[PDB]
Order: C-alpha cells, then sequence, then structure tokens
C-alpha cells in the first residue's frame, strides 16, 4: 500500500526527468578545453574504435572532439548521479600511479570506494570466496584510467562487464572503449584534466546524495500530515 | 584469536572506502603514510628496529 | 568440467554452466526464426525453421541440447568434424 | 545470477532476456536507470582488427590557412627569442601578431604574396617588433 | 558553413628531403 | 553566440606554436625527486629535466624555467609491434631560470 508510493515518488519520480540533478551545469566545452580534456595521444598509439571520437591529428597529435565529450559526459554525469541517488555502490578505479592518491581521497569525501592499488585475480568474478558470501559488489565502477600500467586494459573492465556491471571510463586515444558502459573520451594524463573530472564525479556524487535526502525527508513530513 | 569485526552494515555498503582492495588495512595506512610525506614537501637505531 | 572423479566433475560442470547462460528467441515458442547454416572451426551445422508437429530430427546431441532450450520443431545436419565441444 | 558470457551482447541485453526468461528474480539497481538513459552506443564486445590493403583510416590533419603564414614566418624569422607561454590562454607570439598584421593587409585588396609578407614586416618593425632575419 | 574548420592541404611545415653530399653532383 | 569548440582549437596557443621543435617554453617545477625535475609547460605530459650544476638550489617547487622543447610526447614503434610504445613524458631541455 504505501511501498508503491514510496518507490513512485522517491525512485520512479527522477527517471521522469532528462537532468534530473541538473549536471549540465557542472562543466562546459570551454572548461574542457581549459583542462586540455582534447589533448590525445600521438597518432601512432591511437585504436581503431577511438576514431569516432578524434576530431583530427594536429601535427601527428591527435585531437579529440569536446563536442562528442560534452554530450558523452552529460550522459556519464547523468547516470553516476542516479546511481548515487538510489544509494549504490561506486567504485573508482585507477593504476595511474601519479593520480593515486588525489583519487583515493575523493572516494573517501563522496563517500564511495577507490581500488587504484594491484588488482589481484578475481576480486569481482570471485569475491564471494575472496570477501564472503554476502558480500555485496559495487553497482558501479567508474574509470578514470581504463589502462594498466603495461598499456592494456584494466582488467576488471572485462571482470566487470562478466559481472554485469555498469561501466564509466574516460577514455583515451589508445584506449578500447567497446566494453565501456558510458565512454567519455578524453585526456587521462594532465593533472588540469584528471582534476577536473574528480571535481565533476565528486560533485554529482555529491548533490545526488543530498538529493535523496530532502526527498526522502519532504516525503516523510508530509507522510505524518 | 582477535578477529576482524564486521566489515560492512545491514545495508551491504563496506564501512571503509578501501573494502575492494582486500587490504584496506595495509592501504589504509600506505595513504596516511603517503599523506604526510605530502605535507612535509608542501612545509618544506641501536636500541630500536 | 574436470576432475579426478567423475561425481566432482558433474558438480563442476553443472554448477559453472548455469552462470553462462544464453537467452535463446524462439518463434512462437516451438522452433527457430529462420534457417540458421554456420560453421564453428570445423564442424558445420544446418538448422531448418519447421512447422509444428514436425518434431526435433537433428543429432542426437542437438536433441538433447533443443529439449532444454524448448525448440519443440526443427531440422539440423551436422557435416565436417563430428566434435562434440565443437 | 547473470550471465558471464560477456562478448556475447551486452550487460543490458543480457540482463533484459534473462528478466524475461524469470531467472534472474530481481532487476539490477541500475537497469532502470540504463533503460531511461541508456548510452549512445550498446556496450558490445567487438574484436579489433588491423587494416590490409587499401584501407586507411578517417582522421584528417588539422589545417588552417594561416599555417603557410607560420611556416613561412619560421623559415624567415626562426622561433621569436621570446618564450611561448602556453599556460596563458590569450597569448600571442611575434608570429601570431605577425599572422594578424599579414591578415589585416590581406583584406585591405592586397593579393600578392611575396608583397604582402614584405610589408608586413615593416609594419611591425615600426611597432618595435624584433625581426632578425635567421640568415 | 563554419570559418574555424580545419581546410585540406599540404602540410605546410614539412622540412625538404635530405640530401647526400653528392646529390646533383657528376 | 557560443564560441565552438573548433574555434576554441584554432586560436590556442598550443596550435598557433605550429611544430614544437626547437620551441622556446616557459615551464612550471610541479615535483622534484632528488635532482630529476618533474616541469609542467602546458602540455599533454610532463618533461623530466635534471638539476642543473649552477644554482641548483634556485630550482625549487613553483619555478618558473625556461624550455627549448624537442617533442611533446616520446614515443616510437619497435620491431614486431602493432601499437607505439610511450614513455609518456616529453622531451625538452631545461635552459635556465626565468625572472621579471
Ligand atoms: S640524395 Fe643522393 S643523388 Fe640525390
Ligand atoms: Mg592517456
Amino acid at each position: 500500500e504505501d511501498s508503491t508510493d514510496f518507490n513512485d515518488k522517491i525512485l520512479n519520480e527522477p527517471l521522469k526527468h532528462s537532468d534530473f540533478f541538473n549536471v549540465k551545469e557542472l562543466f562546459s566545452v570551454r572548461s574542457l578545453f581549459d583542462a586540455r580534456v582534447h589533448l590525445g595521444h600521438k597518432a601512432g598509439c591511437r585504436h581503431r574504435f577511438m576514431e569516432p571520437y578524434i576530431f583530427g591529428s594536429r601535427l601527428d597529435h591527435d585531437i579529440i572532439d569536446l563536442e562528442q565529450t560534452a554530450t558523452h559526459l552529460q550522459l556519464a554525469l547523468n547516470f553516476t548521479a542516479h546511481m548515487a541517488y538510489r544509494k549504490g555502490i561506486i567504485l573508482f578505479i585507477s593504476r595511474n600511479r601519479q593520480f593515486s592518491y588525489l583519487i583515493e581521497n575523493m572516494a573517501r569525501d563522496c563517500g564511495e570506494y577507490a581500488h587504484t592499488r594491484y588488482f589481484r585475480g578475481g576480486m569481482l568474478t570471485n569475491a564471494r570466496l575472496l570477501f564472503g558470501p554476502t558480500v555485496r559488489l559495487p553497482d558501479l565502477i567508474i574509470f578514470l584510467h581504463t589502462l594498466n600500467n603495461i598499456f592494456e586494459p584494466h582488467v576488471a573492465v572485462r571482470d566487470a562487464a562478466k559481472m554485469n556491471i555498469p561501466t564509466v571510463g574516460i577514455v583515451d586515444t589508445n584506449c578500447n572503449p567497446c566494453l565501456i558502459t558510458y565512454p567519455v573520451p578524453g585526456n587521462d594524463d594532465s593533472p588540469l584534466a584528471v582534476h577536473l573530472y574528480c571535481r565533476l564525479f565528486q560533485t554529482a556524487i555529491t548533490r545526488a546524495k543530498e538529493k535523496r535526502q530532502q526527498v526522502e525527508a519532504l516525503y516523510r513530513l508530509q507522510g505524518q500530515k | 584469536p582477535r578477529q576482524r569485526a564486521i566489515q560492512w552494515g545491514e545495508d551491504g555498503r563496506p564501512f571503509h572506502y578501501l573494502f575492494y582492495t582486500g587490504k584496506q588495512s595495509y592501504y589504509s595506512l600506505m595513504h596516511d603514510v603517503y599523506g604526510m610525506l605530502l605535507n612535509l614537501e608542501k612545509h618544506q637505531v641501536i636500541g630500536s628496529r | 568440467g574436470k576432475a579426478t572423479d567423475r561425481m566432482d566433475a558433474f558438480r563442476k560442470a553443472k554448477n559453472r554452466a548455469v552462470h553462462h547462460l544464453h537467452y535463446i528467441e524462439r518463434y512462437e515458442d516451438h522452433t527457430i526464426f529462420h534457417d540458421i547454416s554456420l560453421r564453428f572451426k570445423r564442424t558445420h551445422i544446418k538448422m531448418k525453421k519447421q512447422p509444428k508437429g514436425y518434431g526435433l530430427r537433428c543429432h542426437r546431441a542437438i536433441i538433447t541440447i533443443c529439449r532444454l532450450i524448448g525448440i519443440k520443431d526443427m531440422y539440423a545436419k551436422v557435416s565436417g568434424s563430428i566434435n562434440m565441444l565443437s | 545470477a547473470g550471465s558471464r558470457l560477456e562478448t556475447v551482447g551486452s550487460i543490458f541485453s543480457r540482463t533484459r532476456d534473462l528478466v524475461r526468461a524469470g531467472v534472474l528474480k530481481e532487476k539490477p539497481l541500475w537497469f532502470d536507470v540504463y533503460d531511461a538513459f541508456p548510452p549512445l552506443r550498446e556496450p558490445v564486445f567487438q574484436r579489433p582488427r588491423v587494416r590490409y590493403g587499401k584501407a586507411k583510416a578517417p582522421i584528417q590533419d588539422i589545417w588552417y590557412h594561416e599555417d603557410r603564414i607560420r611556416a613561412k614566418f619560421y623559415s624567415v624569422y626562426g622561433s621569436g627569442q621570446r618564450a611561448f607561454d602556453l599556460f596563458n590562454p590569450n597569448f600571442k607570439s611575434t608570429c601570431q601578431r605577425f599572422v594578424e598584421k599579414y591578415t589585416e593587409l590581406q583584406k585591405l585588396g592586397e593579393t600578392d604574396e611575396e608583397k604582402l609578407f614584405v610589408e608586413t614586416g615593416k609594419a611591425l618593425l615600426a611597432e618595435g617588433v624584433i625581426l632578425r632575419r635567421v640568415g | 558553413s563554419n570559418e574555424d574548420l580545419p581546410i585540406s592541404m599540404e602540410n605546410p611545415y614539412k622540412e625538404p628531403l635530405k640530401k647526400c653530399i653528392l646529390c646533383g653532383k657528376h | 553566440n557560443v564560441e565552438s569548440f573548433a574555434s576554441m582549437l584554432r586560436h590556442s596557443p598550443l596550435t598557433q606554436m605550429g611544430p614544437a621543435k626547437d620551441k622556446l617554453v616557459i615551464g612550471r617545477i610541479f615535483h622534484i625527486v632528488e635532482n630529476d625535475l618533474y616541469i609542467d609547460f602546458g602540455g599533454k605530459f610532463h618533461c623530466v629535466c635534471r638539476r642543473p650544476e649552477v644554482d641548483g638550489e634556485k630550482y625549487q617547487k613553483g619555478t618558473r624555467v625556461r624550455l627549448r622543447l624537442l617533442d611533446l610526447e616520446l614515443t616510437s614503434r619497435f620491431l614486431g609491434a602493432t601499437t607505439d610504445t610511450t614513455v609518456l613524458e616529453a622531451n625538452a631541455v631545461l635552459l635556465g631560470i626565468q625572472e621579471s
């Protein structure tokens, strides 16, 4: 009786709006350009599945089309916010050791989880044996870097798909985005770009959690009276 | 023997933000020591083993 | 499933298969949607859509699998290598 | 649980089908979100292939009309001893200041190339710019 | 359409091909 | 009247610089390891230069230096590889300190 009204006013309501959390106000094509998000690797490193997202090559240096980055980033931030709103477990992953400390702090600050260390075989596909039969796996995995330190795809991309966990991922011009659910073409090397990503996801997640509390609190006050 | 307490609550959310590494205590210590080495940079035997 | 004992191999195989499930589309819940002709490695399989009452006229292993999927009417011919796993 | 055949369809199609077939008792927490706001591309595994024969990548080189003026300026006057400041988003080098003057004079009607390049150098020297020919 | 789009042309910064010390000599 | 990406790219200092070889740029030291100076100069990758022998103590975090660029990204394809090997750092020569 009361459960259907709960799920209808709290869980189904936000899914009826194109931008319920107003994540489009967090960035612009200019702010992405100032953070050097458009700078890609040299043409000799290009991955074939990244050609659709490449604006061109400026003196053998691939340029990422920020017009597509903005549309992909909008979808990725929107999905992340809805998952945080629904109280999902969000796990950030990245083997780039220059940003390990930054990413672990960002995860602790937004109330989520980080795994920037060596990824042991079976953390996801054998979790019930490694953690316990009642362990809950992440509802969303966000790759700030999709490659491991030998320039191969992070093993967790394949294993997240095996466990049917949606993935958000920053994909540089040398990355493979085929199995990434919500890919975002962009620079994953420059500190300005990585810092921007961390601010956007952290802000999107923090807003969505505050929105969930505002809606719940309002739903309870109106319930009594 | 000293046993480690529950690592997640009733809702299933782990308590520690480094839970999914499988070594949250070890990496939580490496993170704290690494953070102190950074702050020092921003600012700047016989009887023990 | 692989093990030293046969019953252990049975356990491993069937418990693992339930985590690698396909979904097979069925026309009117009794046959395939169209004729299928493919090669996997060296094994050729040719399957024909059939009307109701035709039955399963296929390699005995294909009959077994069709009963598990829910296909009632189909013709199949296997050529080349008759490797069970392929 | 869900099928682990990550190369057969996508997590959405595999989940949707097993929910239809009653195999999955409940839909995962993310399913309704994906359905309402799907990605631009369904995440399906694909095998990368090397190109053979006459197949080429469709990526084009990024050129601008002013690149011809820059190539000539660097060949005549070399890289300006002034250092680039790529942190300033509005930085203007001696070459860019040369390109702008060159463009202004071209809009005034002048069409010759060799003549339009010598007049630009004089204009900058009058403004106090240092232009040391490399040779 | 748009004036700021790239244009197709040959590399203007392309360096001339190198020549051996005997190029053009009998 | 929203500026498009094509307009930003055309008028960016990195685009106006043209080829990077033998170009003088201004860098910033953001990380130091013993005598290895990690310098950001506005590109995708940083460069690593060794502390000069003269006035070595003047090179600290935040110090702005002058560089002569050689390549924005060091890459190369070697025998049998399907893609280029990249060391994820630029190549530049540290000339000295920038002063006003
Ligand atoms: S390069 Fe040797 S003859 Fe021209
Ligand atoms: Mg990269």
